[PDB]
């Protein structure tokens, strides 16, 4: 229970999921299209991945996770869901999250958002967003979602666990434009190709 | 976490005890409450009900609250069984946050 | 808005076309001549492109724009057009322009035009050209073009956008026969193979 | 950016503006004025009108000016709405290089 | 008879095996998941073997025998089977053994056990085992086993032996459940892949 | 290595001879005796007799002696024939260690 | 017009061609015999193309041309038919020529011929032939052409031209057998098959 | 270069003109017509007239003159056209070395 | 006839053969298991193969042969018959022979035997055998065979040659179980592959 | 290398002419006489006769000599033509090792 | 004709042969047995050619000439004939020849004969040959054949001549048998397969 | 190089005109005449003549002489044309090696 296994690959998974809305245009799955990274040595988890337009740094302080997969998808209007699969859970702290979202592609700039999500479900957790960029209207982040993350469950070999407890679900929002809460809902024709 | 049951075409009571921890008025926060099919019921902007995005079926039927914070639907049906939320946002300058949301859940007499 | 992403390659696509009627015999495309080059360490966009028989060099100042793709197209009487695609406009300052058209197959030579174009449809832009030999009469610069540039709408991957006001368009022309206005047109047998 | 209309049959004028800031004159400027299927409607040449090639049905119903820079084309018809453009060339001894552009969308009685 | 061959790969086998019984989730086998390594220059028979979610390390203090192959396989109620083959005896001493299992993951952890197994089904031999992790429920090992060792019998060139003698055959048992005995049996949907 | 016959519906007795080089007692152990198809026959939990899981056809039958550390099973048929195995587990804080195991082949009149 | 290309390889040729008529025995082309080598860096536009039986050595001396492409073939009597092609014309001052023929097989010699043809069709050019070994009978040397270079007109991509003034051609000629005037005709069952 | 015209049936007379900047004489010179086809008309080897090669047709009707270098056809024919050279060959002792060529194209009554 | 040729391989062959009774199991041919090693650099011919279970060493003393090939069989009763083809036969005058044959597998050990054989059969030669392990029961050596060697009669394009007068044949044998003369004859199943 | 002829239905014999360097004993030696078949005819274990491999159509037909080392074969077949081999083998505590071997060819009237 | 080419490959052949009749058994032709060796620096020709079961050494001194190619095959009675095509004769001086015939297998040995042939059919030219082994029996050796040497006429693009001329050819001949003349002719069940 | 013709069933001689510089002896040579389809036709061991090969049709029409070492065929034949083949051979001890050959083609009356 104390260690976690420091492997090259996993078939044990978990679950957190998260959305962003972006103005610009992009059509449909691309299969292939992400590359994410991992780490860990620092004794706080960290995954960076780029996608369709835009890369994502997402870090757990004080975490005993290390993330080993996730999986993107685009949706109707313009949104890009992101399933994060971490290896396995052995403490119930509410770990913090820092969140930060640079724009690669047709809308680059500098930093427009620094400020923190209280996240008063349960008021524990406090999420630092930091987006570089305009290419970003919605943010949504669910950590310990409840809902079905297995899709085309399941695949070949990889077993998929997730938390049926409503005490540590998180909600994180931030939105620009007017009232876009529930930016999109999971079961669509979102493709969610392997992430890597 | 709240369980709410209401007798055969009852009142029903919608809750979610906001606890305002900052001390904040309701001219700088708005508020929602939406079923499981992502359809409004009511919204409070700044301090002043609209009524902009309401479905038909949910007009008129809804009751605002200052101090209670609580929502009152009326005439209820034995197909209004579902889940309702309560998301509150904060209207700062650069962008809106939320700041509070609560599930309840409510069925009728079977 | 500030930034321009500096990828490798890009999925957005944009709008600037020319078109050179060089006296020479040019059948038809040939579906992978051209070869092009792309700079913008300079703060100056560049790119210059290698293609039937002459190298076209084209530079603006000021841009804030990198030449992302190009397409060269064979049409009736021996014209060459190039279509260039650039990553996306930032601001509305109409940017001067620098070409130069170097004959490096059959009519080679030494300089034969350095003078520079008003383009008085506004009159604040001006493009200077260099001509490098005898293979060419009719130059023409369209700048923020207005007609359809999606050709066979669309690639397969890319997204294309295009200029939609009037006020930005520019246009530059250079003749040596008589009276060659409008040396030809987008939609024709012209087959545009990507510049690559 | 120059939107003409005339009533049905009526007379059809096509000015361009040009505002010379050089101060140049006639005598070294090319002027072509052309429709939307790239025929010819009149030229005038260093300060000589020339009929080499515009179209039969563009023949005579086109009059030039001196001072007013303007086309003024007679005998209107129902399919002769179309935009047309105002090309000057400066005929320098090396090649000629455009200095003006201007164009007329015209629609008639429908 | 003195000597053992000490070749690269062996024709010639033998029998020992044991049983896991670990309580996360194994459905079926890989057909290649299993990874081994050996080592006899010390006197003493060591067998290393990766498998599905644990690393288990055998050694035989004062054997003769180097363990020549192995093979793996996942039966009901999340059970992992281990066969190990051994080149030949030479004489009966009833050689004592250490097993150490490593949950390497999903259940990863410190040491949780440390102690000894009598064996008195004779009491001449001593096992020591040592577990880290919570990833185990059952334990058991065979040491000369009488059953039917030889799976789809038999292999293609392989040629395979086991003891007859019920005199030599020990059974060492761990459980932490209630009344695990007999954690399961050898004829079933057992695949038994070979260890390499 | 202990083989036991019976007359024609004989009784029968399964010991298994448990040396207890270290004087241990009944109150720390549990000793279970089962046939080939591992259905359980009795069980002695730290000195007390359970019969949680005997099958129909074993309850009655059996019956467990102290001193003799013997199992005598009553009422014998010709399909009863078969191997019983004589596990005896040490209840330690920690976890179970087998201590000790006998088989026996009992057959009858044919 | 002033400078030539200079590049790889051309699309655009032009003509000249030659005749050797040889004793040996040559039957049929052989589709890739020959190999060809030029050079232009000296001023001087030099050709160097080994074939059947013989090296061809050919200099013009002042040219503003390099010689882009040769074909060989061979006809009745044994005769080798070679066609140069160059880049392209300038300027009409009627270049001298200085032609080497060497035996490399089954003739081989020493140098048997030094002299200059006068070729006073015109009187302006001179032409040295240089003969090494015994294998060759008559040589003919058009230059300017104007007959049908276009052999199966035309190549795949190339593009061909060809002098259409007579006062530009030039014959050259020397024979040591009796009256072999008119050595051989283009048309014929020569396949022409492209050197390099 | 040279086109000769001559009346139906009327007489043909070839020319080619042979500067002689060497001053050089018949007894080193052979000279030789063909027409379009390879076939020879006439050869005047050192000196000598040759009739070796001459096709049938061809024989008798060419006449050769000294000063003149001119060769007189006789008896003219309506499909006689076409094109004549005046190849014109130095004798060495190594070898020929052509030293001149004429072309002249002659055509009759049409 | 003084000479050896001393080559890399030889069409021709010639005849020596011996036959192994060893008392684990063996099944049938493996078509390729052999690998043998040739020696004449000492003016003594060596071999040493090593087959299915036992590894050979032969060596003739004063030979002016040098082992060209080799061919090994397994029959009925564990036997294992190796035949030997060497370059050729020059003199008369009885070779030496000594033979050393040590078990690799499944029973291993160390010298068990070191005597010599007298083959009284002509009282000429004697053939010193040394026997590592206990893999062995029979042990029969027939020099200069006179039956039927050609296997398969005969090889692609190897030439055999055998032996056909009666004085300079050779028996030596040595059995250990009770009167196992003729361990077993040449045709039967035996498939005899290509020895390398 | 030994050929002996027998008159029809004649006695065989059968030596094979030992030399003995060694002055060695029959206590200490094995002697076989087998046919092309592999059967065995006589076995003179360290100095007994022993029968127990014999086929059967060879027993009592044969006898076995001391110092003639021969052995004596009677009721010739016409199918009994063959070869017969005299194999000595000496029985020393570790092996038996081949110290003789003879081949002697016989045939029968025909 | 001063000079022979000195090229890698040639089409122009020759003919010169030679049969050598051997005691050793040789069943066909391989069709790819030989390897064949060339030389001329020394100004005097070499050819070295490994075949069935011997290696000729053939030197012609004072030649002019370098042997281009060479054929082999067997025929009746074990005799191998081997063809020799050299580059081409410049002039008829009955240049003299020494051939060495070293066995390489089979009936290795040293040297048995080292006498040299007068040939007095003319009686101007002498070959000089050395025999190591006792591996032939007949040895023939006509220079300047008049036969047929095209066998299957002709290879694919190889051009070959013959003397026409009866003055030129030699016969040389050495038998060690008894009235061995004419050891074998050409059009048989030769094959003749390419010397290389 | 020596050509004889015959009348119709004339007398035919082949003489080969060894030059025999070396002044040799009969008793040191062999001499062998051959036809064109390798049968002999009569041979001179050391001296003295042999007949062991010839074939039956050449047998006795043959005769051999000392000076002038030529053979004396009789008995012509239409079908007997063909080249006739003089070779010389030295019996070394070693072995015999050619020293002469001579080729004659004879044909008769057609
Ligand atoms: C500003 C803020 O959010 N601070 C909290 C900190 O007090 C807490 O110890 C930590 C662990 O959850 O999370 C964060
Ligand atoms: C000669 C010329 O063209 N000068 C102009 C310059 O005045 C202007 O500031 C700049 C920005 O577009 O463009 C250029
Ligand atoms: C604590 C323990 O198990 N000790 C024994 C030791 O006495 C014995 O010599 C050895 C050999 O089997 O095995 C172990
Ligand atoms: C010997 C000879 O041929 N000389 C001429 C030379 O007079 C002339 O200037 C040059 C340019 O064509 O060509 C060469
Ligand atoms: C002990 C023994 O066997 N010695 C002989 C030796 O006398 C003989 O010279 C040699 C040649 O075969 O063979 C061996
Ligand atoms: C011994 C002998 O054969 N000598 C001759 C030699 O006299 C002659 O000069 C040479 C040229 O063919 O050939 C050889
Ligand atoms: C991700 O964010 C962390 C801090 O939140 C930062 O240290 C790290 O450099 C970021 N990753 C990249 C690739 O910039
Ligand atoms: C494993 O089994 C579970 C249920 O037994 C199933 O849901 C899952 O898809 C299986 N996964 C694989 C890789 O077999
Ligand atoms: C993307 O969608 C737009 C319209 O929805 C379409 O015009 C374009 O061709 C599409 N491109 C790709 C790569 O799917
Ligand atoms: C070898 O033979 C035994 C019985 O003779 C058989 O059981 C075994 O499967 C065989 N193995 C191989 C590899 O042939
Ligand atoms: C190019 O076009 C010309 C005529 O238009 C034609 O003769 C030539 O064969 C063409 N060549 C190629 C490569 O298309
Ligand atoms: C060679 O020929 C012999 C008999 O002519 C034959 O026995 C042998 O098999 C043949 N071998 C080959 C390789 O042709
Ligand atoms: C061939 O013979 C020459 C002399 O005749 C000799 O010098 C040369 O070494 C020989 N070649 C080989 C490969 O031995
Ligand atoms: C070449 O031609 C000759 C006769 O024309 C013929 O005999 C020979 O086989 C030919 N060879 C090739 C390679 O074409």
């Amino acid at each position: 229970t104390i260690c976690p296994p420091r492997q090259d690959y996993r078939y044990w998974y978990f679950a957190a999921e998260l959305t962003i809305g972006v103005n610009y245009d992009i059509n449909s799955t691309i299969m292939g299209e992400c590359h994410m990274s991992e780490s860990y040595i620092d004794r706080n988890a960290n995954i960076v991945l780029t996608g369709y337009g835009l890369e994502i740094n997402m870090t757990i302080m004080d975490t005993d996770q290390r993330f080993v997969a996730a999986a993107e998808g685009v949706g109707k209007d313009n949104k890009l869901s992101v399933l994060l699969f971490t290896t396995q859970r052995l403490d119930k702290v509410h770990h913090n999250i820092s969140v930060t979202i640079t724009c690669m592609e047709m809308n680059c700039g500098t930093t427009k958002y620094d400020s923190d999500l209280p996240e008063s479900i349960h008021h524990k957790s406090s999420c630092d967003i930091t987006i570089n960029g305009s290419c970003v209207t919605c943010v949504n982040l669910e950590t310990d979602p409840t809902k079905i993350n297995p899709h085309y469950l399941h695949p070949k070999d990889k077993y998929l666990y997730r938390n049926s407890e409503y005490g540590m679900r998180g909600s994180y929002g931030v939105t620009f434009m007017d009232e876009l809460n529930q930016c999109f809902l999971d079961i669509k024709e979102v493709s969610y190709d392997i992430c890597y | 976490m709240l369980k709410i049951q209401a007798y055969f075409n009852e009142t029903a009571d919608l809750p979610c005890q906001f606890a305002n921890s900052q001390n904040q008025s309701l001219s700088e926060l708005v508020v929602f409450w939406q079923d499981q099919e992502n359809l409004v019921l009511n919204e409070v902007y700044l301090g002043k009900e609209k009524f902009d995005s309401v479905h038909s079926k949910y007009m008129g039927r809804t009751s605002f609250d200052s101090d209670s914070w609580t929502l009152r639907l009326h005439n209820l049906q034995i197909k209004d069984k579902g889940l309702y939320q309560c998301i509150i946002h904060h209207k700062k300058p650069t962008g809106m946050i939320r700041i509070h949301q609560m599930n309840s859940e409510l069925s009728v007499l079977a």
